[PDB]
């Protein structure tokens, strides 16, 4: 039906069913998720495999099948022949490093476990964050790819608890998040806190003049190197576009996009122009001689806009030579037939 | 499966609380750790521990409540090897192909 109240119904649900204790369960998870790194790592050693792999195979075992490798990551895991292969190895590890892979697996476990649980935290937070240009339901998403950011990084020897931790690598990952999807034209950290910065300068000027400032008083109250060029830039920055189909006029039946005109496009007038420009132009390169005209006509007709670099063999003094010779001989009997006078443009 | 213990008294629990009290993990001391009748698996001291915590000094601890979940699923503790199908669950204790 409609999407917000399912979401929060769907975790709320399974928070309810499963909240995390205070201390016990994210201790518990946390140890687990710790063992698990360790695990892995000594499964490298004596694998000789890379822990991003060791870390693939324990992941298609406990979250999803070849389903789950298939279609997320296209195909470089053979579904099913490779993963097992993987699996077998882990099994031949003796008593010893067996442990690891069981380790693992249940390690692993526990991760997605800490994840599910601390969901309400994110919304919780993510709800705050809400009018900045983002849907809640974005926002709460990335604000969760922030928890999963904080799980890799937890070290459970430093007492302090997942809470406070998730916080801060939630806020992190919503603002970034928020400044980089919520315009049409990307902007960086920088200008958007600048212009937060100078949208809260013109609240504080809003004050008392009376007078919604000048740019001058943004220039000052903003600070060191802050100018009247520089906030009327930014504050063009910060308008949004607007919509190139918008209800127009009386707001009956009229779209935006029918008035704006076109600039590449030859109108007419512009084809019939190089139709006779060139034709013209043609006939003039074929008359001369092709040493420094043709040099000149593709020096300058053909690639890129240097006298010397301009011909072949033949150094500059000859360039120079024919260039104004047969230049000149060419406007001068194109002053007699008349053709080109008239400014073809 | 249950899961933490305080301390009423100590008995047939995991590797949890054995290196805590250094007696058995240490040396086999677990069944003089039953005090004074034996003189006339797990079992320790008539009740002297209550935390879920590492000993070294008391400080990786835990004090707190004991989960009973009761799983309903089927135990199996000593499977034995029969290869008509790929050897199904486990070996004694040797083997485990599960």
């Amino acid at each position: 039906k409609i999407s917000t109240s399912d979401p929060v119904r769907q975790y709320l649900h399974e928070i309810g069913q499963v909240p995390l204790l205070t201390l016990e369960e994210e201790v518990e998870l946390a140890r687990k998720v710790e063992e698990g790194m360790e695990a892995i790592k000594k499964l490298s050693e004596i694998t000789g495999l890379d822990p991003d792999l060791i870390r693939e195979v324990v992941r298609a075992k406990i979250l999803g099948s070849a389903r789950v490798r298939h279609i997320p990551g296209l195909k470089e895991t053979l579904d099913p022949k490779t993963v097992e292969e993987i699996d077998q190895k882990l099994k031949s590890l003796p008593k010893e490093h067996k442990r690891y892979l069981h380790i693992a697996r249940e390690g692993e476990a526990a991760r997605q476990h800490l994840i599910e649980a601390n969901l309400r935290l994110v919304v919780s937070i993510a709800k705050k964050y809400t009018g900045r240009g983002l849907s809640f339901l974005d926002l709460i998403q990335e604000g969760n790819q922030g928890l999963i950011r904080a799980v890799e990084k937890f070290e459970y020897k430093r007492r302090f608890k997942f809470s406070t931790y998730a916080t801060w690598w939630i806020r992190q990952a919503i603002n970034r998040a928020i400044a980089d999807q919520a315009r049409t034209i990307r902007i960086p950290v920088h200008m958007v806190e600048t212009i937060n910065k100078l949208s809260r300068t013109a609240r504080q000027l809003q004050q008392e003049l009376g007078r919604e400032p000048t740019y001058e008083e943004i220039a000052e109250a903003m600070g060191p190197g802050w100018d009247a060029k520089r906030v009327e830039e930014t504050l063009k920055i910060a308008q949004e576009p607007v919509s190139l189909e918008t209800p127009i006029g009386d707001e009956k039946d009229s779209f935006y996009g029918d008035f704006i005109p076109d600039e590449h496009l030859p109108s007419p007038v512009d084809a019939a122009t190089q139709s006779l420009l060139s034709e013209e132009l043609e006939k003039a390169l074929s008359k001369l001689s092709e040493r420094e005209a043709m040099v000149l006509k593709l020096r300058k007709g053909l690639i890129d806009g240097e006298e010397v670099g301009a011909f072949f063999g033949v150094t500059r003094e000859r360039i120079r030579q024919i260039e104004n010779k047969a230049l000149r001989k060419l406007k001068y009997h194109e002053s007699r037939t008349r053709k080109l006078r008239d400014f073809l443009d | 499966r249950v899961e933490y213990v305080k301390k009423e008294r100590a008995g047939l629990r995991l590797p949890l609380a054995a290196w805590v009290e250094k007696e058995a993990y240490k040396p086999g001391e677990i069944l003089a750790e039953l005090p004074e009748p034996y003189l006339f698996g797990d079992k320790i001291v008539a009740a002297i521990d209550p935390e879920e915590e590492v000993i070294a000094e008391a400080e990786g601890v835990v004090h707190l409540h004991e989960p009973a979940s009761i799983l309903v699923v089927k135990a199996r503790v000593y499977p034995f090897e029969d290869d008509v199908e790929v050897s199904t669950g486990d070996r004694v204790a040797p083997g485990d192909v599960l």
